[PDB]
């Protein structure tokens, strides 16, 4: 017994490639796509429901989760590395900032921390790395609304918009056409669902499609009163009908 | 084939063998042979020491492992050196512990099993050497075969050892006789210098050659070498 | 056993090489280049940035030029999340100096230091060495204006000029061509976007592909001052220098 | 137990009792507090029997190890060096020792350590340790002179015992002598204390008190 | 492409893990062992292969008891088999410890089972070269079990391995066709020699040595003892008898 | 690639052998026991005319009645002298006598065996076996003066006379004619001083080649270049005499 | 945790990662050592494969590892600093239990143990480098100048140097130097050493570091003109026949 | 316990520390030096607990003197002082803390001024004047208060240290056997062989 694998699996070809990192890349490529859109006052980050049969309820698969109730994510590639990275990032924003500073991490620390998770998949001894690219969005008072990438090297970067997966190619180029520093949330929201539209071959409304935003506080979903400073989450999950409503407007 | 199996010893082969196991065996044959028989009253090693030049000592073959016990070796020293040693401390564990002496079939178990372990995990190798283990406990005299595979025989007699197929068809055949040489060790002793004469073939067995031990009703297991083996040669 | 898919990153080639650390050079080869050049009156720092789109956000972004210490950066060239995690080493490293003696790190332990660690991953433990070369610009009052620059090897160097990342014989070239014991801060910030911008595989040299920074003393003040290049800083010091 | 060791002209003398008690039982008269570290090294021993004893003769190995590995006899320093950083190791721990490295090297010439289990280490010329030193001291300080004949000097270590011995009563039974020269220490014999004493005695004509 | 049958742990593209396999082959190298099933306990068996006239008769064990109300007899690397029941042993003792109630042989079973899947789990260790027929009495019943190298495992009426485990299992069935009632203990006993003595035709040219061992509620309360003097000779007459 | 512990088919252990080939690319060694003590002798085989022949430590003392030549790839020995001056002094210390050469020897040899990457039997934290041989040479009460040869085998054999390393086969046919049970210690001093010259490349000198031996009278000494020398001279005087 | 026996016996019974890593001292830069009657003096060269950099920060290749004894050093750099602070820390722990430096043979005799360990020791490559270390035992006026490699083996040298082209640079001290007289002198130690050096350098004022040493904790080095002086006589040697 | 005085004047520090070693009824030396050199112009004085106290200032010294060659520079006085606060810091919540109190005297080269701090066993430190250990600060604070001055020259300080130590041997219940006096300045440290009556 014992993980006798202590060296890397992960190391460079004479070219200065690094195998298990393009080839995660690979991975994320082949996966559904997923994008992200900042706007003045708030980000969305959306994806496609997949449903691998008609048998599954796809509601019990979420693609898009809370990490913390002001920062969301996303992916494209592998779910189940996905469903531990969001496990793992919920409880580092808890042990490495919650329970040292009382107060959630800012947007760009928490993907800090995340892109760390992924950067030792790459250099530990005995794994590969995680084949998958996330989308995390966020808000924290000095930094105001952020939307970050993060890939299988541990590497992210801020954007304005983008889009993973699939057709990235095709949708980042739309959304270049599209995007504006002047975008107010419900216009990202409008551009988001016409991008995705692109990507997705079948059936195309609120329960074939997960989308989320970081925007005002939900004083509505907080779960109780009596604390002014606590104003509510930023981040909501929109709902099946929600999103219907936003595509007659299509 | 082969090749592709006997890397290490965690390792079956199609066939369901295990090749490091069996090249370990191998290192047995191309020991030096040694004898083991036992009456009903004695058991007695008889080892022939091979030396490398003739300004060279014959290396030791046979140790003590307790006042009861012994065992005689072919094959890779040092692992026999580490049995042994694993036997004497089983055998002093039952003693200081149960004021019980260690039985010889129990020894053999143990060493059975310390054996096994050597070929079911990755890093280890299993060790390069035969054992014959002689001693007399509560149920008379007994005779021990150990092989590397952690297969462990209990017989009247026996012979490892390169060429050793000779003594052994030899005291295939005494059976009979030798079985019932009780109350007399000089005969027993006898009896095993022509079953291991039955191996040689290049020399003669001479005085800083041969090499004896006995163990019995009233006889600690003791060694003899040289001229106390004179008598016999 | 296990054995079988140990690539056994820290042996030697027959020539005496180490193969990962070549391998990981040649991989730090294909990073944006980064350079640095130190003046009479400070160091500055140019890096270009390895891809874009029209859709990053140059504002919240940095992914060459880290502030290790208030009199201490450094420009990376390689694996962004290597670098990471040796700068956050380093920057706790900085810390227990100052923690233990009440004093700044002088800028070679902390150089020396983090080679160290490199060394490391060259001579134990079977993991692949950090595909990362550092440039340093600190400032101390031992040895005043200094720049260091360190790789995947764990060897480190002092230069006047120097750089690292893709095109680095031709930027050299470059370097030890217009270089000049007696320049000037702005007149190294000059010499470095020249550089870069003839070791460039891109079309034109613009803002939005850079990331500069200056470790000045100002003079109406006594101290040392680290300055890291806003976009439209950038964007002014390209027209200024002739490049717009 | 009384011990004594000072540095003078002829190199350096040693004394030591031979006593050892648990509580008022004499448990022996016998008893050799003064160890051969080697040719050239001697140890004196006081407080618990075993702690000296034990790690005494532990020095010597450890000098031994020396001088295989570096080819060149142990320096007075050194040695003394070991013993004290290894009864720091255990300070706290109850170790009890109260000892005297003394040895003579071409590059110290005579010299002198004290070392006890409280972890302290001193260079000195002139020492006395033990239930009894202050009764050595008295004699010692009193007639020492740095050009004290190397005939003198052994008389005067084996005077200072002798006076410890008769005021000290966990001090006795014989006095044990060393001379250190460069080629080594020398044994002066051991002398019972119950003779000796009356000898001094009459030939001194010290001890005036005591009724003879 | 290959080579996916050098490591332990590595499935084939078919999904299998060739080590195991082979593993059994060394089983099926072994010698023919059996257990039958009665109405109150449980009986076991083996083939003793006599190497030569050397061998001291009735010496060299090979059924061997867990706890005091199991038995266990297994075809292949005998060591393995030794190293398997040791561990049993271990996990009685434990389950005994704990819950005061010795050992169900269900509970047994899966503790054997566990613990040699878990040798298919990793390429550091190599699968048990043997397969195990084991039982006994309990709280409800007696049972008996068969433990292959994959550590797959079923409660059995009767069972056999090893070299003609096709004959012993031909004669088994022909029984529990031929007694729907169950067999009894006595009747089992002799059953089992004659089984041996048919599945010997396998190896016909070696001499054997039979060997029998049983548990059941009535005839040894529960406990596993070994059949010998009387009652050892009255079943391998019963079959010297049916042979012929 | 292949255990460092592995088998070879004619069962003898790579590791090992492949180790005993570095040794035979050693230096020569040469001991010789006589009823006067055992002598030591070894070939300095210096690589440069720069090099400072005597800095050449290749003959050291275990203890005062062991002494000990080496032979192969002399830096792995280090250790070995080490554990066994350590094993010496401390059976001392615990017993208060000398420890017998038998039972130093049996003591180094363990260390032997010690190498792989996991070698179920213990901590065998060693990655490969030791490159060099030695010659222990030495006297105790119970068995007089010894000469012991120990490999990396972990096996270690009794030799009256014995060579090892490059000179070997040469050497040992050499010893074989030359040694009987009533050599005197000036005659084995001779006589490895003889054979020596035969092996080395070199044209024995008293800085190439360096003598020592052990005697229950003085126990181990190294002989000086000048002690040595004059033997030398000695040698070639009575082999021109016929 | 990871402990693959890296250096290990080949057929042949060589360890081909100690081999390889004298390979790596092979290309390195060279380094050389004269031992004077009353001195040593270490030379090393300085590559050239990129120049513009800053000498008052760059690592010199001569190290101090106490007051008194300086280690030199052909092969990976990254390697020699491990080598160096493990001297360092040795050498002070000498002091505060002997109460005493340690002797130029003892300072060695330990960094070839460090080095000999990594030969043998799962999951770890021997150093590429090579040393040479020399100064004056404590109270001792007698110079002292050793050598170490990979392997571990090392000894003591009246003159010696390693690294490239040490091949050609022994040549000429093997026919340049006499055991007989040594240089007397710091000057023709130190002359010796630069022309030496200059049979590999090829004109080299700012390629060439020397240092000298001499009893007592007396340690320093020259500066470029210092040594440009030395280089400018020898060529007027040349010239001059 | 010992006498452990420092004082800084003018151009330099001045550290006066008792000669004797005595072990329950016996005066065992009256010429023991209670302090270390840590670096050329940094000195260090010490008293306190039997072992703990030559042992605790032969490890700084040993760190200070490795810290030395691998940078081939002098940390400043600062800087060893804060080294060796944070060392007895650590040791005050360790298994066996390190029962010693010290004095830190040098002369800072870089900033051309004589520095003195004091720090007890628990990582206290202070920089000051004039500093002492255990009773001895109980007569010498009051004395230096009244005659101490910033600038004093080295030769005013020596003054002052011979009245505290008359202060000392007139009203300390033990007998400290004299002093050891050092002076630490911009040439390093030097010993003043002649306090017995100066």
């Amino acid at each position: 017994m014992t993980d006798r694998y202590s060296f890397s699996l992960t190391t460079f070809s004479p070219s200065g490639k690094l195998g298990q990192i393009d080839y995660a890349l690979t991975a994320v490529k082949q996966g559904v796509t997923s994008l992200g859109i900042k706007a003045t006052n708030g980000v969305v980050i959306a994806t496609e429901k997949k449903s691998s049969s008609p048998l599954a309820m796809s509601e019990t698969l979420s693609k898009v989760s809370l990490l913390t109730p002001d920062i969301g994510a996303v992916y494209s590639g592998m779910g189940p590395d996905y469903r531990v990275l969001v496990d793992k990032s919920r409880k580092v924003a808890h042990t490495s900032y919650k329970r040292i500073y009382g107060e959630y991490p800012p947007t760009k620390l928490l993907v800090s921390e995340v892109a760390k998770i992924m950067q030792e998949a790459t250099q530990s001894g005995g794994v590969r790395p995680f084949g998958v690219s996330l989308l995390i969005a966020g808000h924290d008072e000095f930094n105001g609304f952020s939307l970050y990438q993060v890939d299988p090297s541990g590497s992210y970067f801020p954007w304005k918009a983008t889009a993973i997966g699939k057709g990235s190619v095709a949708a980042k180029t739309f959304l270049e056409k599209r995007w504006n520093d002047e975008l107010e949330l419900e216009d990202a929201i409008h551009i988001a669902l016409l991008t995705l539209k692109e990507s997705v071959e079948g059936e195309f409304n609120g329960d074939t499609i997960e989308l989320a935003i970081i925007g005002d506080e939900n004083p509505d979903l907080l779960g109780y009163t009596g604390i002014p400073t606590d104003k509510g989450p930023r981040f909501r999950k929109l709902t099946s009908q929600e999103i219907n409503d936003r595509l007659e407007a299509l | 084939f082969r090749n592709n199996y006997d890397g290490d010893t965690v390792t079956f082969s199609p066939t369901g063998r295990l090749f490091q196991v069996e090249y370990a065996l191998e290192a047995i044959k191309q020991g030096s042979v040694t004898v083991g028989l036992r009456s009903n009253t004695h058991a007695v090693l008889v080892a022939l020491k091979r030396n490398a030049d003739e300004l060279s000592s014959y290396q030791k073959k046979i140790i003590k492992c307790d006042e009861h016990m012994g065992l005689s070796l072919a094959g890779l020293a040092p692992d026999a050196r580490v049995l042994s040693n694993y036997l004497r401390q089983q055998c002093n564990y039952s003693s200081l512990v149960f004021n019980r002496k260690l039985a010889v079939e129990r020894a053999g178990h143990l060493l059975c099993d310390k054996a096994q372990k050597n070929t079911q995990s990755y890093g280890g190798r299993p060790y390069g050497v035969g054992l014959l283990i002689i001693g007399y406990d509560k149920s008379g005299a007994h005779l021990l075969e150990f092989q590397p595979s952690g297969n462990v025989t209990e017989l009247y007699g026996t012979a490892i050892g390169a060429r050793s197929q000779g003594a052994k068809t030899y005291l295939e055949r005494t059976l009979d006789t030798f079985i019932k040489i009780d109350g007399n060790p000089d005969e027993l002793i006898k009896a095993g210098v022509e079953a291991i004469s039955q191996s040689l073939r290049d020399e003669s067995l001479t005085v800083d050659n041969l090499s004896i031990a006995i163990v019995g009703k009233d006889t600690p297991f003791t060694i003899y070498d040289g001229e106390a083996v004179a008598k016999y040669i | 056993g296990s054995r079988r898919y140990d690539s056994r990153t820290t042996i030697f080639s027959p020539e005496g090489r180490l193969y990962q650390v070549e391998y990981a050079l040649e991989s730090i080869s294909h990073a944006g280049t980064a350079i640095g050049i130190m003046a009479s009156d400070g160091i500055v720092l140019a890096a270009e940035r390895k891809v874009t789109s029209t859709l990053l956000e140059q504002d919240t972004s940095t992914e060459k030029l880290y502030k290790l210490n208030d009199k201490i950066a450094v420009a990376v060239a390689g694996l962004t999340a290597d670098a990471e995690i040796l700068i956050n080493t380093a920057r706790i490293h900085a810390q227990n100096y100052l923690k233990t003696y009440n004093e700044d790190i002088p800028v070679e332990i902390l150089v020396r230091r983090l080679s160290d660690i490199k060394q490391g991953y060259t001579q134990h433990g079977g993991l692949r060495p950090f595909g990362v070369s550092f440039i340093y610009a600190g400032y101390d009052d031992r040895y005043g204006y200094q720049l260091y620059t360190s790789n995947p090897s764990g060897n480190y160097t002092g230069w006047k000029a120097i750089s690292v990342g893709a095109n680095t014989s031709a930027a050299q070239t470059l370097l030890q061509m217009d270089y000049k014991d007696d320049m000037k801060v702005d007149d190294a910030i000059e010499l470095a976007l020249k550089t870069l911008s003839k070791t460039t595989d891109s079309s034109a040299l613009t803002y939005d592909r850079l990331e500069f920074a200056t470790i000045r003393k100002g003079a109406n003040d006594g101290e040392v001052y680290q300055k890291i290049f806003k976009p439209q800083e950038i964007k002014d010091i390209l027209v200024k220098t002739g490049i717009t | 137990t009384t011990t004594l060791a000072f540095r003078f002209q002829g190199g350096i003398i040693v004394a030591v009792d031979s006593r050892a008690t648990a509580g008022n039982w004499v448990a022996s008269q016998t008893v050799k507090k003064v160890i051969e570290i080697n040719p050239f090294l001697l140890g004196t021993m006081a407080g618990g029997a075993a702690d000296c004893q034990f790690w005494e003769t532990w020095l010597g190995s450890q000098c031994r190890l020396h001088e295989l590995r570096e080819k060149e006899r142990i320096s007075v320093a050194a040695a003394s060096k070991i013993l004290s950083n290894l009864v720091y190791q255990y300070k706290g721990a109850g170790l009890s020792m109260g000892t005297m490295i003394c040895g003579y090297t071409r590059k110290e010439g005579p010299t002198i350590y004290y070392v006890d289990s409280d972890g302290t280490r001193l260079k000195g010329d002139i020492f006395c340790v033990g239930s009894g030193q202050t009764f050595a001291y008295g004699v010692l300080d009193s007639n020492y002179k740095w050009d004290l004949s190397v005939e003198d000097a052994l008389y005067l270590g084996k005077r200072s015992i002798l006076a410890a011995a008769h005021r000290d009563a966990y001090s006795g039974g014989s006095v044990n002598l060393y001379h250190v020269t460069e080629d080594g220490w020398i044994y002066h014999g051991n002398h019972d204390v119950g003779e000796l004493f009356w000898k001094v005695k009459e030939e001194e004509g010290s001890f005036n008190n005591v009724i003879g | 492409g290959t080579g996916y049958d050098l490591s332990n742990s590595v499935f084939s593209p078919d999904g299998r893990n060739f080590q195991v396999e082979y593993a059994v082959k060394a089983v099926e190298n072994g010698t023919t062992s059996i257990g039958i099933k009665c109405n109150d306990g449980v009986v076991f068996a083996v083939e003793k292969l006599i190497t030569s006239k050397l061998l001291v008769p009735q010496k060299n064990v090979k059924i061997q008891v867990v706890d005091r109300h199991i038995g266990c007899v297994y075809s292949g690397l005998i060591p393995d088999g030794r190293h398997l029941v040791n561990r049993g042993r271990e996990e009685a003792a434990s389950f005994k410890k704990l819950y005061k109630t010795p050992i169900p042989i269900p509970a047994f079973a899966d503790r054997l089972g566990q613990y040699v899947q878990a040798h298919t789990l990793y390429n550091s260790v190599r699968p048990f070269g043997v397969s195990t027929i084991f039982g006994g009495v309990d709280k409800n019943g007696a049972h008996l079990y068969m433990l292959e190298p994959s550590g797959s495992y079923w409660g059995y009426k009767g069972a056999a391995t090893g070299k003609g485990r096709q004959s012993a299992k031909a004669e088994l069935e022909k029984l529990v066709d031929h007694h729907p009632e169950g067999l009894s203990a006595r009747e089992a006993v002799k059953q089992a020699a004659k089984i041996i003595y048919l599945a010997h035709e396998d190896n016909k040219e070696k001499d054997f040595e039979l060997e029998i061992s049983w548990c059941s509620l009535s005839e040894t309360n529960g406990l596993h003892k070994f059949v010998k003097g009387d009652l050892l000779q009255e079943a391998i007459d019963f079959a010297q008898k049916e042979i012929n | 690639d292949r255990g460092v512990s592995t088998f070879s088919p004619e069962g003898r252990l790579f590791q090992v052998e492949y180790s005993l080939e570095a040794i035979k690319l050693g230096s020569t060694a040469i001991g010789i026991a006589t009823k006067e003590g055992v002598v030591l002798g070894v070939e300095k085989r210096a690589t440069s005319p720069l090099l400072e022949s005597d800095s050449i430590e290749k003959i050291v003392e275990i203890d005062r009645h062991i002494g000990c030549a080496m032979s192969g790839l002399t830096a792995d020995a280090r250790s070995m002298i080490e554990h066994a001056r350590t094993a010496a002094v401390t059976h001392n210390l615990y017993y208060d006598e000398d420890i017998n050469v038998e039972s130093l020897t049996q003591s180094v040899c363990d260390l032997a065996l010690r190498f792989g990457e996991g070698a179920s039997g213990e901590e065998r934290l060693m990655s490969r076996p030791f490159g060099v041989a030695l010659l222990i040479a030495g006297h105790d009460a119970d068995d007089g003066y010894q000469l012991f040869h120990a490999e990396p085998s972990g096996t270690f054999y009794r030799y009256n006379a014995k060579a090892i390393g490059s000179g070997s086969e040469g050497a040992q046919a050499e010893l074989l004619n030359e040694w009987h049970s009533s050599l005197t210690l000036k005659e084995a001093e001779l006589l490895v001083l003889k054979i020596l010259k035969q092996v080395m490349e070199e044209k024995l000198d008293e800085n190439n080649a360096q003598l020592s031996c052990i005697t229950k009278q003085d126990g181990f000494k190294i002989y000086d270049n000048e002690k040595t020398a004059e033997l030398i001279k000695e040698l070639k005087e009575k082999e021109a005499a016929e | 945790g990871y402990d693959r026996a890296l250096s290990i016996f080949s057929p042949d019974g060589h360890i081909f990662q100690v081999e390889y890593a004298l390979e790596a001292v092979k290309r390195g830069t060279c380094a050389v050592g004269v031992k004077g009657k009353n001195c040593v003096v270490l030379g090393c060269e300085r590559r050239s494969t990129l120049k513009l950099q800053d000498t008052r920060i760059t690592p010199s290749k001569v190290s101090k590892i106490d007051s008194h004894v300086v280690l030199s050093f052909s092969g990976l750099n990254a390697d020699s600093r491990i080598l160096i602070e493990k001297a360092r820390v040795e050498a002070q722990s000498h002091r505060l239990t002997l109460e005493d430096p340690v002797t130029v043979e003892y300072l060695t005799r330990y960094v070839a143990g460090v080095q000999q360990r990594y030969t043998q020791s799962g999951g770890v490559r021997p150093f590429g480098v090579s040393t040479l270390i020399a100064g004056f035992d404590p109270r001792d006026d007698e110079p002292k100048l050793y050598q170490t490699e990979p392997s571990g083996i090392y000894s003591s040298w009246s003159a010696q140097t390693i690294g490239r082209n040490s091949k050609t640079v022994r040549e000429f001290l093997e026919k340049n130097y006499d055991r007989k007289e040594p240089p007397a002198t710091v000057e023709e130690c130190v002359k010796l050493t630069v022309r030496s050096l200059l049979e590999v350098v090829q004109t080299g004022a700012k390629n060439i570091e020397i240092t000298v040493v001499k009893p007592d904790s007396d340690i320093v080095a020259l500066s470029s003109e210092e040594i440009n002086q030395y280089v400018t006589q020898i060529e007027q040697e040349k010239q001059e026949q | 316990m010992d006498i452990i005085l420092g004082i800084r004047v003018q151009d330099s520090v001045i550290l006066a520390s008792s000669k004797a070693v005595t072990r329950g009824i016996s005066v065992l030396k009256d010429s023991d030096d209670k302090t270390r050199q840590l670096s050329p112009h940094t000195l260090m004085s010490f008293a306190g607990e039997a072992g703990d106290t030559v042992q605790f200032a032969e490890y700084i010294q040993a760190n200070i003197q490795l810290y030395s060659i691998r940078e081939d520079y002098e940390l400043s006085p600062q800087a060893v002082s804060s080294f060796v606060r944070q060392e007895l810091a650590k040791s005050i919540r360790s298994r066996r803390p390190y029962q010693v109190n010290v004095l830190i005297g040098g002369y800072d080269k870089k900033k051309n001024k004589p520095e003195l701090y004091q720090i007890d066993y628990l990582g206290t430190k202070v920089e000051l004047p004039y500093g002492a250990h255990g009773y001895s600060g109980f007569y010498t604070f009051s004395l230096l208060d009244h005659h101490y001055r910033p600038d004093m020259t080295t030769e005013e300080g020596l003054d002052l240290l011979k009245l505290c130590v008359q202060e000392l041997e007139k009203r300390m219940p033990m007998d400290f056997k004299g002093v050891i006096v050092k002076i630490v300045d911009k040439d390093g440290i030097r010993q003043v062989d002649d306090f017995q009556a100066q």
